């Protein structure tokens, strides 16, 4: 996988190139703001039992289908597939916070997952909707001032939603 | 690519977990070297013209029979000049990637891997690149923590031709 | 023991490695949280006994029927609170533990592996400790990093329940 | 394996006792020393090549009969498998000096060794004299004031020490 | 689906062979005991919705709290009364499906596996679905070979949750 | 796999419902006939070697391109695949008439088989033709009146025609 | 041995389960169907030596170049028929140790591994023995599920040689 | 493995002899009274969570030190552990009394389970003690009257108890 | 197709290696055999049909029963004497092959595969084919090395019937 | 895989007909040039790493694009896999050299390379090219009349240069 | 050991089976060719010292450096002279021992498995045992097939080192 | 494994020696006598059936206890076994004739035999007095002058002898 240093690097590579100095004081400033980083990836990590739980409660309340006798997340197997999906997509969002960078992302939980689910039967468009319900709980989760020094994390904020985002719309 | 960052989720992955505070602690060591790693990787950037000619000629002076001899894996025509002045900078290049990057992953996936086999393959001389290497280490000007990563990878590098 | 050092070196064995910096730099950022850690483990033990009997009384007012039922399962008397006591303080404890080698392996390895067996072989439920370890978060007065490392392993003991 | 952190951990679990204000005061004072221990280990590491080709050299001219056609370490494939020896025992010797515990070198090296050696027909009284030589040019190189914050290691030193003598005494 | 016929099926084809009279001996003694089988399936089923409104009101007099502690996993409100209802009714629906396919396959494949992973997610107590369960063993009716096959498939639940 | 009753409930669970009335008699109705399926499980089993081999002995008088040299069915281990895969497919046959339900013979047998023969260049009009032989000869061996009480076993007798029916089709 | 009952045994174990009902109605199949078995085995276990003589009188009857051509796999001599007679009763003897046992377990273990190798190796023909058990079959004078049951292992073993 | 009328069989193959007229009525005899090892199997199975969870709890009552830090059964893993022998052991009773042999308990769960205690450090006299606790659970409860056929179950008892004695006799 | 210059192809292959002066002398050692194994398969190709037709007399006259037992496994009629006709002659063109070839690739792939079980299914006698081996075998009219090659595949066939 | 003699064998077989008296001939006279095969195969063998290093070098120099940054064959570790597809190309065509058909080039190397070079961008043209070059010195070294006994090989030298532009065809 | 009979046995025991003649033409192959082979091993180790010497100052001809360059891979003192002639000496001494086997398992074993590994450890330049090669190649003064016997091995050695 | 030449080979190389003129002697004396080697073998394999089949009934014969009801090589499996081992000893016995040295005999086949038969109850004494048959019958059938050219095989029937009493005394 790529983290945000290496995905630099990696670009410079292919050109055979030194980094530039404008380069290393982007990824110095990564740097500087790297205690926010890992305060984002804490707190979701802290808080994924429940960010999970409670979206997925919130999904079957606006969808009674899926859980249903018939649906597709009926049974306690089904069921527990399900809520290992998006503890598992959750999982990932926060490897690609750490990071800084979508790649384990995609590589390894996004890339094949709608194939997937269509061989299944699993409806991608549900997931979707209970992985948009995990962001906005992970986010007010990460923006939340109590306990914590007081600063501007809203480029990690978008940084983060985006990464929730590329999840969704991979499966829909 | 091997850096901290990556090494710790690897880790997390493998054991299908959440990063725990292990990983945490581990990043933040990485973010706390960065000062000292990005300071040696500006310095051999800033002068990597003077580097790569210098160490050129350090081995150049040390094995003076591959200025003399006739053949493809000896510098004694202007290709063979080019060829070995190329191989410099790639492992300067490389050496401020794994210093970037924060660990060895540049010059494990870039250069190390297959080394063996291209210096068997083009009889190239290990010892060659290992006098350039300890040119490098005299003279990138350091000192300090910025010193000790600059000779961290460079010694990592000459333990990969040893 | 999963330590941040233990992991380091796990790390280089799995690939027949020497240590690099990626490893060295893991290692000195356990060295740098340490201080925070320390903080916290030596305010939680020395306030011990009085969060464990405050986070005792805690579950017993959240859940009144666990002190009047009268399963072996439950606190009506005598044995089942020191059980139940006793049950808390090896939570506390062991949350020092992994305050002090730096992560979760003393938990893990002391606690969680085999938690779910026991608590439905024994028919205890994971609120009651759920509960216990809130009191805990809400009562140690720490501030700073020293709180933000105890609710780590305290936040990271309740999802190991949930 | 254990760390130095570990070791204190596992020895109050089994008594059931949260760590005294004392045992907390020594572990403290392994992170105040964290620095030289981390320029060991990168010391020995960056020497590693040099280290085991002049302690094996030196060791096949002081015994040139593990050369000698018969000898154990005649043809490459047994020199290469004695140099391996040689970079294996260093490198868990560096481990060991990582963690502060022996452990790591006990269990997943020298346990066993002894054993090996025997059911092979290795010297692992020869195999001890080379370890030995390794040892000196290790400390020396731990040891060097030159580009290093002047202080005193000598504790450190004296750690490292007993752990080559520990994988020297596990094979003579 | 685990039944007599598809596990002595399973028997024949992993040794990639014919039925042989050991199997076709075990489908008989199926045969045999489907007329206690399917006397209890039927009695369950004339009497469902007796035993589940019963079952309920079993569960919320032995455990009281549970019609009155906030939270989405409780019976204090009507979503939780309908949800604890509908659970009550799944484990009596399925039991019949047992029964009527003469082994655990139906309580294994739909209702058992993941039932742990789901009491932990949603914080729902065994103890709730033992009590339901003991109720119905209590109240169907049933005699001789027919109520011990109703009372095994039941036990076997009881076991799962334990 | 799934057997008679297994596939009632299965279909009721997906609906949510108890098996009805209905549903629960015509399931007696299998239990009542069930010795004369074990009956015909036995003597299908019991004649298994010959039911193959007159089969395949007629199937070549017919078509003797298959054994002649180039032929499909030509070297004994092209014959020892052929006559085995009439063994398979009269195997899975019996064990759809034991469990009362076709689907442990398509899962395990015919899905696929067609394009395994196609794959290999086995003529499956040719395995067809060969499985109604073994249709014909199972069927006379269930329905022979002798040494067995007199009754009606028609419907059985259909039910495991369509069995044979369906695997010819699945290869023609 | 493979009976009902080891195979009963061996899938509960296989996963690591109790036995649950799914087995003990295979189980009591087996005793149901015992009635039957057993009158078999004592009908052919009484009449034993009668059967044996006359099936190994049916073989030489029906290929009487067995006692004719010369040869250590003929019957041409004393020890030939000597040999003869005495596979005929281990076929006997372990069709009653089957319909003992409920089911094929002896047959397979005692006489049908290796049947093929042995049968090979020295020059013995199937068809003989095919010709043997028909005899036993035509001649044991059972009638109703005891006869099945005698002909169900007889036809095991005519199928094993063909 | 063998059970009782395999165990027969094999005794009897050995001396090349058919059975005889006493053997078959003993192995008639085990016919006759399958329908007790039936329940006692059923009801043991059908107890086997209580029995287990009784024995061990009382064993850890009567012998604290097992579970003090520092004791065999304490941290979670290790009582995990510990409960899963019981009901490893309680399971393999269970398959004795069904098979009217000892052979399955004996060859693959007793033999050479107390050098693996005494390889790991557990107590084997302790688990013996827990096993004599669900020995006498067990036959309570297979000998309970109400809900069940009056009638002698006594032999049945003695070898059920046999088996249980038979497991502690092997660990202790 | 097993032959020694694929025999040593595939030793280099599975090494991942050129061939080397090993193989190449087997390879050698075929080319210096192939004039007697050519020599012996002329004499068999030439005279082909009366040693297919002398072998099969020697088989009728030493088993008088195949001629007259009317089963289809028997030669009792014209079909079944071309059926053996047709056999003999699959034996000894196969063994042809195998000469030209130079090893036993032809007669293990076209013929010895799958061999005891279609003998088995056709209750077909090995020993009457190992009578036509031998009279083949008796009859070629070879001498010398050209005898020893037809010798030792006649006699390989004759191993895999027995 | 086939060698020459087995792949007349092979198509005899499928006609069920005895070899001819000419296609006899024909394999007799492989046989008679069988020495001058030897000692091309030796020939082409005893000079392999030369033959893929002077076609590399070349390749290099006539297409710099493939070794500058960003180029298939830059980085050491890709380098090393591009002297390996040369070494394995030119390794399969001795085989088909020593065995007189090309079957072994054909299904264990040139099958599905194609499809593997373009999922992996590999420059096929580029591969063909180089295949072209190790051609050209294989056939100078095996045709040189020098130390060798002195004849005609004419043919063999058509059949190997048919093998390499068998394997340039695969990949272009 | 490699060695045309070895791998004969080798092929037949991985498969289970006798030797058949497919593996005994390779073995008359290698029998045949040992006149060749033993010619050019009985000149080599005539002239043994000779061709060692010489070979040696061969390469301190080619390459007049390792006679002036300092340190402990060097040929500048006499105990590098005296590796290096011992080194030649192994490589003439194995080749000889590859000639007598018929095949390369001798060079394998006891000289290029670890050879790279070797010449890295200890900055040895494979050009210069491939020149010390060529000059054996050059003067054993072999002719007909016992000069190509003894270039075959020399050139497998020359390849293990390019 | 070792043949005759790499023996002396591998003696030659632990005393770092080239080989003498008498050890070359003595090889190309084991090259000169190859042709009647060659034929010891091929004739060994082209009777190993009746070697086999002929020792197993005369043991048998002699030794009635071995396959009576209860012996170790009654019941068709135990005798299937029986003769595979006659026949696996007889395959490394003309294993080790090709070779012209033991060692592939007691390192695939003899090493350990011993302590599997003890294991089993196989009487291994009973073992080499069938090894002892198929020796005398594997000589006469090597030393039969019929249909080869006449010399003198007396060196090779006492290597061949060697072997047989070699692998019965590893056994007795
Ligand atoms: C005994 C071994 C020799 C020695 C040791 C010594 N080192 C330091 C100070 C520092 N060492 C480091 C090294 C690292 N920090 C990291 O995170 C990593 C891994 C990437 C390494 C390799 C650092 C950062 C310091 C502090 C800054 C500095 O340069 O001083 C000391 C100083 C005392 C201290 O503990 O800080 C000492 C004594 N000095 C000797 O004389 C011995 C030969």
């Amino acid at each position: 996988m790529l983290d945000a240093f290496a995905k630099v690097v990696s670009q410079a590579d292919t050109k055979g190139e030194f980094l530039s100095s404008a380069q290393l004081d982007a990824l110095s400033n990564v740097v500087k703001d790297g205690s926010k980083r890992l305060d984002a990836v804490n707190r979701m990590t802290s808080n994924a039992s429940t960010i999970v739980a409670n979206a997925a409660r919130s999904l079957f309340e606006e969808q009674p289908q899926l859980i249903q006798p018939g649906g597709n997340a009926y049974t306690n197997r089904r069921m527990a597939a399900c809520l290992r999906d998006m503890e598992i997509i959750l999982r990932y969002v926060t490897y690609a916070t750490l990071a800084g960078d979508s790649s384990v992302l995609d590589d390894r939980c996004l890339n094949g997952l709608r194939e997937t689910y269509q061989a299944l039967g699993v409806p991608g468009g549900s997931v979707a909707a209970g992985v948009a319900k995990m962001k906005d709980a992970a986010i007010a989760i990460v923006n939340d001032p109590n306990g914590i020094t007081k600063g501007d994390c809203s480029a990690l904020v978008s940084e983060i939603a985006s990464y929730f985002d590329r999840a969704a719309a991979a499966v829909a | 690519m091997k850096t901290p960052i990556t090494e710790a989720i690897a880790a997390a992955d493998t054991q299908g977990r959440f990063l725990s505070n292990t990983e945490l602690q581990a990043v933040n060591g990485r973010f706390e070297r960065a000062a000292a790693s990005m300071e040696a990787a500006r310095a051999l950037t800033n002068n990597a013209q003077q580097l790569i000619d210098g160490a050129a000629n350090a081995v150049y002076q040390k094995f003076p029979y591959t200025t003399q001899m006739q053949g493809a894996n000896f510098a004694s025509d202007s290709r063979g000049k080019s060829k070995c002045a190329r191989d410099i900078g790639y492992y300067l290049r490389i050496i401020t990637y794994s210093l970037v990057a924060g660990g060895t992953g540049p010059l494990d996936e870039y250069l190390i891997a297959g080394l063996d086999e291209i210096n068997r393959t083009f009889d190239l001389s290990p010892s060659w690149y290992v006098e350039a290497l300890k040119y490098i280490k005299a003279n990138h000007g350091l000192s300090g923590q910025a010193a000790n990563e600059a000779n961290t990878y460079i010694d990592y590098a000459i333990n990969a031709l040893s």
